[PDB]
Formats: C-alpha cells, structure tokens, sequence
C-alpha cells in the first residue's frame, strides 16, 4: 500500500510515545520512560478507500536524550507537534518545536495536539490555544487515556496527504 | 542485514561506508538496524573534533544526510565552544562556511538541490554571527547590502538569512541565548536596520524576480515583530504592500499576514494610515472576491494555496474590525467598507472547518459584547451604536441557531478493569466551543429576544410539515433551545416553551416508529432539563415529566435508557427542593412515592444506569435540611443494596468461599459502586449508612485483598488481568472510593478518627503490607492523604502506626529506578505532601534517623523525571522549610545537618536539563534558602562570619562540577542569587541565564558577559530591596 513518514515531536513527558502504544497495541502505559533519540513504529489504519500506512517517528523530547534532533526531520510527508494541557511549559515550548521542524521541512501537513484533556483540573486551558492560527495549522484535543478524538489527528492528516477531504476511517478486516 | 556493532569510527577514515549508515538510518533501518546506525552516529557528535567534519563535504557523498550531519557536527562546534578556537581556525570556519555557501547558492539550478541543506548552512552562518557579530566582524550588514545588490541569486538567500538573523535575536532568543547578549545583538540590528530597509524597499519596488521578491516578503514578516514603527507607517510600505502584491496569487497569502500583524496594534497615533489601510485593501478584496461568492464552497473544494487564504482573511478581519472599531464608527466616509467587510466576516463566517469558524465566533462574541456593554436592554427608544449592526445582528443569530454545537460532550471508556463505563468529558475545546456561542447568542437575545424567538420558531415550523427535517438539525435546533436559557422575562419564556414543548409532542405524534420517536423525545427531554427555572412553577408539570422519565427507564431501546438517567439526574440536582417538601395539592412530598416504588424504576436498568440513577435521587435525599426525616430517607433510600449485602453477608459469613464466585464479587462491587454515589450526592448525613455496613465492608475488603495476593503468588502476575481477579481488584477499590470519599465531605473529624480510623489501621493499612508488592493497591496511599488532609490535627499521633506499616515498604518499591510502580509513585508524594503540610508536630516526635530517610526521600521525589511528582516533592520541601522556621528549637538543628546538602541537591536539579518545567519552584525556594541566610541561621555549618561559608561553598562547588567556567562569571552568578534573592521573576530568569552560559565553554577569558552591565543589574536589583 501507501505509506508516509509521520515525525511525532514535541515536549518531554507529553505523552508522545504512550500515544502510539495506544494505536499500535491498544495499551496504556502508566509509567514515564524517556525514548531515546528516535523510536521508529509503523501504524497502520485502513480507510474506505484502502489502507494507510504511517511509519512514525516518535522522538525525543527531554534535551538530554535529543540525538540527531533536526536529523530526523528530514524526509517527511507530514507532522504532528504535541504539549500537555496540564503543564503550561510543554505548551510554551511549541513555537520551538515548530520553528526547527518547519526549516527543515518548509512545507507539510502538521497537526498540534494537546494530551492528557481527560485530567479534570486542565492547566492549559482550551480558551489561550491560538499558535496555530497564523501559522495555518490544524489543532485537536486529544486524550491518550480516554482515546477524545484519539484518531483525528490522524484523519486529518491522511486526507491532507491524499487529497480526499471524504476520508474515513472504517475498521475493515 | 550489513552492519554490525563493531564499527570503525576513530584515527581512521572510512567516508565510503558513513554513507551506509545514514541510508541505513533514514532508509533501510527497519528496526535493530537505525536504532544502532542513530546511536554510532550520536556518539560520534560530541566526541571532540571539528576539523572532522571537512572531509564529510570536502569529500562529498551525493548523501544529503551525512552533509547535514556533518553540518551538525559544526554547528555543535560552534554553539559550545566557538570562544576557544584560535582566530587562524575562526576565519577557516567563517571563509569555509561562507564559500560553500556562494558556490551552491548563487548556482541557479540549486533550485531543488536541498532546501533544506541550503537552511542549513544559513543557520550554522547565523550562528557564527551570535557567537561574535558586533564584536568582530563588524562589517558584515554592509558586505551585505553591497554583496547582494550583484546578482539575485545571492539576494534571494541573503532574505532568508537576515529572516533567520531575526528569528533568532528576537523572536527566540529568550532561553536559547544569555540575557544581556540578547540586549546586545537586539539593538544591534536595530542599531543599523535603516540600512538594510533600504534594500528592502528596493527590491519591493523594482525587481521583476518572482522568488527573490517573494523572499524579501516573507523574510519581512519577520522584521515587522520588532522594527520602529516609522519604517512602517512614515514611508510608502503599507501602500506598496496593497497595491502591488495583494492582489496577484501567489503573493497573495504573503502580504495579507504582514498586513493582519500591522493592524494588530494600537490606532491612537497613525489614526489616518489606519484608515488608509483599511479601505486601500477592503476595495483590493473586492477586485479578489465576488461580495456574494459562496465561501463554504470556495473552500469546500480548493487547493492548499487558496484555503489558507481564507483563513489569514478571517483573521485579518478579526483584528482590524476588533482592534479599530472606533476608527470605523467614527470615520463617517468610512463606514462604506466597515459594512462590506462585516459582510466579508459573515460569508467566511460559514465554513466547515473549525479553525476558522473559531476566528469569526471571537469576532461575533466581541461585536456581541461590546453592543451589550452599551445597552443590556431589549428593542423597546433606539439604540445608538446598535443602529450600524442590527442588520448584521440578525445575520449572525441565525448564524449561532443554525450552527449550535452539542453542549454535553459524552464518551464511553474502558479503565484498568476492562469495565467499560460513559464519561463527560470536563474542560474540552468542543464543550468550550458551545460556550463560546451560547456567550454570542445570548447577548443577541437580551438585545432582542424577539427577533431570535423568530428565528428559532420559524425553525421549528419547518422542522414539522415544512420537511427541513433531518436527525442532525432536530438536534442542532434544541441545542439552541436549551441554549438561551434564561436569557428572557420568566413570562416571554412561558410561552416560548409551551409553544416548542408542544409542537415537538404534536411533531413526535407524525413521526412513527421507535426509531424516529426516540431523538425527538429526547430533543425534548434535554430542552426541558436547560429550563429549570420553568419546572420549578409548574409543578403538575414537572410531576409528570419525571413519570414519563420513569417510564423511559424500560425502553430497551438503545440510547433511550441512557438518556432517562441523565436527563432525570439533571433535573433530580436543580430542583431537589421540590421532591423533598410537601406540594400543595398533594398528600405527602413527592420523594417518598419516589422511594416506595424504586423495586420498579430499575427493574430492567443496566447496572451502570442504576448507579446514576441512586445519584440522583442522592440529591434530592440531600435537600431534606432536616435531620430526623433525612435520616428515615436513607435506611429506606439504601434499602434495596442492603438487602443484598446482608444476602451476601450472611451467605458468606457460612463457609467464606462464595467471595469466590465470579457473579457473588461482582454484585459486591455494584452495591459498593452504589454507596459511592449515593455518598457522593447525600454528603455527611450518609454515615449512618457507612457506619452500617462498615466493619462489614472492611472485613470483606481484607478477605479479597489476600486472595489477590494468594492469587499473584502461586499463580503468578498474569492472573492480575483475568475476570476474576478484576472483579475482586473493583470491589477493593471501591470501598477505598467510598471511605476516601465520605471522609473528603464529612464534617465532625473527631468523631471520624475516634470511629472510622481504627479499623482502617488493621484491615486496609496492615494488610497493604501483608501483600505481595504486584498486589498492593496505590489506592490505599490516596485515600490516605485524603483523609489526612481532612482529619489533619486529630490523626496527627497515629502517623508513626501509619507509615510504619505503609512508609518503608513502598518506598522500597520506587527507590530501584523512575519508572515502575508509577501510581504508587504519585499517590505515596501526595500522602507525605498531605502529613508534611497538616500534621507536621509529627516529624519533631519521630527519631531523627527516621526524619532523616523522610527528607531524604522528599529529595528523591523532586529528582524524577514524572513532572507531577517532580513537583510534589518541590512542594513539600518549600512547605517544609517554612514549617520548621516555626520552633527555633528543632528548627536550628535543621539548618545544620541539612541545610548545606539540600542547596547541594536543589542545584543539581537546576543545572540538569530535565527539570526546567518545575523552574519557579527552583527559584522560589533557592531564594528563601538565600534570604534564610541573611538573617536566620545562628550557628555555624563549619569553621567560619557565617553568609560568607555558603556563597564560597556554593562556588567552590559550581567551580567543581562546571570546570570551564572561569572565576569571573561563578563570582557574578552566586552574587546575584544574594542580589535578585528577593525577585523570583527575575530570579528565575537568573538561573536560566546560568543554564545557558554551562552550556558553553566560554573560554578562559573573553570579557563577553558584559560584566559592567550584567553587574550594575545585580546591584541595581540588590539596591530594590526596599
Ligand atoms: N492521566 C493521563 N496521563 C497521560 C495521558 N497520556 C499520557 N499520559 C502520561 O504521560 C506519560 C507518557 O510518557 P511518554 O510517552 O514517554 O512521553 P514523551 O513526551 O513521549 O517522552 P519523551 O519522548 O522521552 O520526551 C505516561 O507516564 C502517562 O502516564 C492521558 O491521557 N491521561
Ligand atoms: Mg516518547
């Protein structure tokens, strides 16, 4: 089939990695352990008009563990940038992870998430999310424990790289 | 496949094969192959060696990737150590960098020859000149602005240089770069940017190059961030901007964003260049848009290219109508286009997606606002500003009727024990999004109610015989409905229900069969539950609207069910007045009936249904002030449950293995799950319930806990994740919700330590131990903290029994590494943050060797990663500092075995690059520590004065660990943690200042710190004190 290198990014701690556990496995994890540089998993989900494959590329977000940080940019189709609504930092961080990504790949679908919305007492709260605006981004409220639109972000991004606005995810054999 | 670990990468040179390992890293690499291939190409980063990376291009490969690593190799040089390469290496870098610059940039077909490699010798380029700019190499702007005016391949990349040059001064330099430098490099371009504006304006003026210009435009989006407002306003640049590149495609999106940040800002001075701006554009957008174009299908059905335009459009017009809406009334000869561009805002204003949906509703929630901050009154006399919007008014409040949201954001989820159960979703954007045009809406209606009472019956009208009909818009209209609530007179509301109520009844009649009875008695149902303030006059009405809620509860049909219970629920909580007291024209108040006749409400109820349905009338119980009734309204509320719970009691109290029947464990759990809401809703008053069942409750509590236990042992881990011990693994934490919870809303804490604590301390606590580690609840830490934060003072002597049994054991869990046991991690944080901060009497009567792997463990708390319990232990050792400032007795000895290793590892947590989010607490308490010792300290920590020791020790000890850092910036540092020791912003911002300068070797000596300013700071923030 078709497949595309989707780059997960964004702030240590986010829940980068938990959320493509959930996808790939359909497993919570409870704990926090760092990835490393670049941990590398294919997900596939299949649409109505066949599946999609996207090969993603969850990195680092603690400085210390960075690796080949921009490296790792490079030959993508598309993106995603991820904070937590529970921690104002991740989400001050954004316009960072943003702007390295964007001189490397000047021009990608690039979706922005904000974990953990099922966390009664939101820190971030919903009504000052606006970096995406001016930087014509799309924006989700994604949960990685709840699953609140757990696959819109990638939806989204499956029509932006097929050209098919009518895109629908189906869970076919 | 190839590769294997052992490979070549020292006093050798093997380029040919380097290759491999990055086409084996963004290619080939599925798996075993990248995760070595990125971490032998890791590693090869900080091993110390710049000249390295010449052979990588010097000897180039046609591998983009090994040249842009090799790139990274330099720019790392670069970043960390450019102070301490001699000034024969520095011009061998700068002549290098900028030569493979020209002969790859001025080459024409390097069109598609890596843009992104071309960036990137920008930015290493543009980090030689953060590292010395105005310094050395002053001539650089000049050699630019001389340079570039050659040929258009080198002035299309000096744009985006200078763009970047930009990005990095001001707009990221905070954090990234030192403080004081930033000062410097930022009024350094602003120093001589007059120069380059010059080329700017040229190139925007004359050259006919398409990608060079589009250059020069989008690299002075960026400039407009920070530059004087002269450039701008007092020269031809908001005209050229509109005139000339506004209107043609691919410009097109280009000038608009420069534009939407120019009217960003306030009008009070160019009032005259405001207003030029805007008709000079808003007739552009007509020669660009058909004033009657139907925009939803211009998106609907367009490339990249023109969606985003639609967008910049919408927020364009969301800052310059908002942040100039007095120029625009005012301005009489003016008011031709504040009207075509409300109208523009109002054709975008109906578009599919979201994300410019929600730049138009900010706009509208302002109009809205502004127009309802004049005049809160209905249309009665005339309004004055209203007058250029009533028009528009109108427009828009069909535009919120006809796109309503849904208000109640509802999901189903599966949690730890595989029961899956329906959650409401708290703070969302899309529960957000409702609020935001309920806002909108209902400012348009106390400005009206009438004109939106037509809107929303025509609606309806339609919605019958006039077959607008559609499950989706039966839907959005109720929405709608239940969204102006209370928004009008109790009497304008009267009639406006019954009108709705009522057509909605004689419309459920029409449409036949359950299917399409269903969403409209539920349309009906919720529009109902949004009018509380009506059910409570009526109350014959409302009498029969619970009945008939009661009567849903039997409908099998999926949805209805759910929808009884919650549109019962919330009707049971704002008028739980009117169950309780008697009505007039009744025999007795309405609970009781209520009660006598539960056996039938949930005769065919799911188990998750009947729980929310106890909730409910939990409430209403509630409401009944009086003690002697409210206490009769529960033995028979909790009548059904203990029934039950006694069956199973008794049956069990006779031979304890039916605790072993998969169906006998789970009804445990579903009468426990019960008392949990009925507790959650009836409050202090159902201890007489609790007090009932628990020793009971406790004594089964204790029988399954070891059975779990029994079970992980002989059996092993995996039987945690089987039916059985899932049902057995919800009962016990059940009962810990319900304990935790009672406790959380009791009210009398003595008489819950002397009654309810005891029996915990043997059969939850004592036990938590008993079990096997992958067996013990975390449960039991939080519904301890939880009851220590209420009961506080009067659990105080019973906190040696509690950790005794629960401290040692659970920290002998988590001190193995940050990872596992992850619940038990944050629960055990919180149990200490709660004694520490309440009972802290009971650290002083507790050894000080136990005290002492207490703080020591505070310590380990504040060193994880888990930014939630990285900060719990922050914030006990804060409280905990203040607590022991209370008796100067224990609160000297304190200062002395402590002190001096805690600012030891409070500053090892600083200067590690992991726990920067938890910062201000960092700040906040190595400023008390600083402040502390000015003053409170009155002993001695060794020899010595006594300030003296610690600002030496401190040194001494950042000296030690930071090797590269002469003496002269240690010295400053330390000082301003005594100078701004009272200035935590500012504080903050110092420390940060020192994680950037570590960071770098700064070079035995250079003088770049700018000590005379960074030192008449520290003492211009020491002499604020007062
Ligand atoms: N309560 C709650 N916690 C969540 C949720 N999603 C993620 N988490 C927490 O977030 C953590 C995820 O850790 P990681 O996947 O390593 O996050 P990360 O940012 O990718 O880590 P790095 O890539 O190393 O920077 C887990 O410990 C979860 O407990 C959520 O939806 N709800
Ligand atoms: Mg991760």
């Amino acid at each position: 089939q078709v497949q595309f290198k989707l780059v997960l990014v964004g702030d240590g701690g986010t829940g980068k990695t938990t959320f493509v556990k959930r996808h790939l496995t359909g497993e919570f994890e409870k704990k926090y352990v760092a990835t490393l540089g670049v941990e590398v998993h294919p997900l596939v989900f299949h649409t109505n008009r066949g599946p999609i494959k996207f090969n993603v590329w969850d990195t680092a977000g603690l400085e210390k563990f960075g690796g080949l940080r921009d490296g790792y940019y490079i030959q993508a189709q598309c993106a995603i940038i991820m904070f937590d609504v529970t921690s104002r930092v991740t989400y001050k961080n954004v316009p960072n992870w943003h702007r390295d990504l964007v001189r490397v790949c000047e021009n990608i679908p690039i979706v922005l998430c904000g974990n953990k919305v099922d966390i009664k007492d939101r820190k971030v709260k919903a009504k000052s999310i606006v970096f995406h605006r001016k930087k014509n981004l799309q924006y989700y409220d994604i949960s990685a424990k709840s699953n609140y639109n757990f696959e819109k972000p990638f939806l989204w991004l499956a029509r932006k790289l097929i050209g098919d606005p009518n895109l629908e995810f189906v869970a076919m054999p | 496949d190839h590769a294997a670990r052992q490979l070549l990468d020292f006093s050798q040179k093997l380029d040919i094969n380097l290759l491999d390992n990055v086409v084996n890293c963004l290619y080939h690499g599925e798996g075993a192959q990248q995760r070595m291939a990125q971490e032998v190409l890791t590693h090869l980063k900080e091993h110390p060696d710049a000249w390295t990376r010449v052979d990588t291009i010097l000897e180039f490969s046609q591998n983009m990737n090994t040249k842009y690593y090799g790139l990274q190799i330099l720019e790392n040089v670069i970043k960390t150590r450019w102070k301490i390469l001699p000034r024969n290496q520095c011009e061998g870098i700068k002549k290098y960098v900028v030569g493979l610059i020209i002969k790859t940039s001025s080459d024409p077909t390097c069109v598609e020859k890596e843009k992104v490699y071309i960036g990137k010798l920008n930015m290493i380029l543009v980090q030689i000149l953060k590292q010395e700019w105005p310094k050395h190499w002053p001539t650089f702007i000049s050699d630019i602005v001389g340079a570039s005016r050659t040929s258009e391949s080198l002035c299309q990349n000096n744009m985006v240089i200078l763009k970047l040059l930009s990005e990095e001064v001001f707009d990221f330099s905070s954090g990234q770069i030192t403080q004081v430098k930033a000062k410097h490099l930022k009024d350094s371009m602003c120093n001589e940017f007059s120069q380059i504006f010059q080329l700017c304006q040229f190139v925007m003026e004359n050259s006919q190059n398409a990608p060079l210009v589009h250059a020069t435009l989008e690299t002075l989006l960026r400039f407009l961030n920070w530059i004087p407002l002269g450039y701008i306003f007092e020269t031809k640049l908001i005209s050229t901007l509109i005139y000339k590149f506004l209107n043609v495609p691919m410009f097109r999106n280009v000038s608009l964003k420069c534009l939407t940040e120019i009217a960003g800002v306030s009008v009070s001075q160019y009032e005259e260049q405001f207003e030029t701006l805007f008709t000079l554009t808003m007739m552009q957008l007509k020669q660009m848009l058909p004033l009657n174009t139907n925009i939803r299908l211009a998106y609907s059905n367009g490339k990249d290219d023109e969606q985003n335009f639609i967008q910049n459009l919408s927020l364009f017009l969301c800052t310059f109508l908002k942040e100039h809406g007095q120029l625009l009334e005012k301005r009489l000869n003016l008011r031709e286009a504040l009207m075509e561009a409300l109208h523009y805002m109002l054709l975008v204003s109906e578009v599919e997606e979201t994300e410019i949906f929600k730049i138009c509703l900010e706009y509208w929630n302002h109009l809205a606002a502004e127009l309802y901050r004049e005049s809160p009154f209905s249309t009665s006399d005339i309004p004055p500003r209203r007058q250029l919007y009533l028009t528009v008014l109108s427009k828009v409040r069909l535009l919120m009727v006809s796109r309503m949201a849904k208000p109640e954001e509802v999901l189903v989820v599966e949690n730890d024990q595989g029961e899956v159960v329906r959650e409401f979703m708290k703070d969302t954007d899309s529960i957000n999004l409702y609020k935001n045009m309920r806002e909108t809406l209902v400012y348009l209606t106390h400005l009206d109610y009438v004109d939106t009472e037509i809107i929303m019956t025509k609606k309806l009208q339609n919605q019958v015989n006039g077959t607008e009909w559609s499950w989706k818009n039966l839907n959005t209209l109720c929405w709608a409905i239940g969204s102006i609530s209370g928004a009008m007179h109790e009497e304008d509301e009267k009639r406006f229900l019954v009108t709705v109520i009522k057509d909605l009844l004689g419309l459920c009649e029409q449409k036949r069969g359950k299917d399409n009875k269903a969403i409209i008695a539920s349309n009906i149902m919720y529009i109902v539950g949004q009018y509380p303030r009506f059910l409570r006059a009526h109350w014959k009405f409302l009498k029969t609207v619970v009945n008939k809620l009661f009567e849903f509860m039997h409908e099998t049909h999926d949805g209805v069910q759910d929808m009884a219970c919650d549109t019962f629920i919330k009707i049971a909580q704002k008028c739980r007045r009117h169950f309780v007291q008697v009505q007039v024209g009744e025999v007795m108040p309405f609970i009781d009936e209520i009660l006598n006749n539960i056996n039938t409400i949930i005769c065919d109820l799911q188990p998750q249904q009947v729980h929310t349905f106890y909730e409910a009338v939990g409430y209403m119980i509630g409401a009944q002030t009086d003690q002697t009734v409210q206490e009769h309204l529960i033995e028979k509320y909790m009548l059904l449950p203990n029934q039950v719970w006694d069956s199973i009691i008794q049956q069990a109290t006779k031979n304890v293995d039916i605790l072993k029947d998969p169906e006998t464990v789970k009804q445990l759990g579903s009468i426990l799950k019960t008392n949990v809401r009925a507790c959650k809703a009836v409050g202090h008053p159902f201890v007489i319930q609790l007090g009932r069942i628990y020793l009971d409750m406790l004594n089964v509590y204790k029988c399954l806990s070891e059975n779990i236990s029994a079970a992980i042992q002989a059996n092993g881990e995996m039987v945690t994740k089987q039916p059985l011990i899932r049902s057995m693994r919800t009962v016990k934490r059940e009962t810990l919700k319900l304990i935790s919870g009672w406790v959380s809303r009791s009210n009398d804490p003595q008489m819950v330590a002397e009654n309810f604590v005891p029996p915990l301390l043997d059969a939850v606590l004592i036990d938590y131990q008993r079990n096997v580690p992958a067996a013990r609840e975390p449960e039991v830490l939080s519904t301890m903290a939880i009851i220590v934060n209420k009961l506080g003072g009067h659990i105080t002597a019973e906190i040696p029994q509690i950790f005794d049994a629960v401290f040692e054991c659970t920290l002998n869990m988590i001190n193995k590494d940050f990872e596992e046991y992850p619940e038990h991690r944050t629960n055990f944080f919180l149990l200490l943050q709660a004694v520490n901060s309440h009972c802290f009497p009971a650290f002083l009567a507790i050894p000080p060797a136990q005290f002492k792997l207490v703080l020591d463990s505070i310590i380990w708390a504040f060193k994880h990663t888990m930014r939630n319990v990285a900060d719990t232990g922050l914030q006990i050792l804060f409280t905990l500092l203040q607590n022991v400032a209370q008796e100067e007795a224990a609160a000297q000895s304190f200062y002395q075995t402590y002190f001096c290793d805690i600012l030891q590892h409070i500053f090892s947590v600083v200067t590690d690059t992991s726990h920067t989010a938890g910062l201000t607490m960092h700040a906040s308490i190595l400023a008390y520590m600083f402040n502390l010792v000015e003053e409170g300290k009155i002993s001695t920590p060794l020899n010595p004065n006594n300030q003296m020791f610690i600002q030496d020790y401190v040194a001494n000890l950042l000296k030690s660990a930071f090797p590269h850092l002469q003496d002269a910036q240690v010295k400053l540092f330390v000082t301003g943690l005594f100078s701004l020791n009272q200035d935590i912003p500012a504080f903050k911002e110092h420390l940060r200042d020192f994680l950037v300068q570590i960071k770098e070797f700064a070079g035995e000596d250079t003088s770049d710190l700018f000590l005379e300013e960074r030192e008449t700071a520290l003492r211009q923030a020491q002499e604020e004190k007062h």
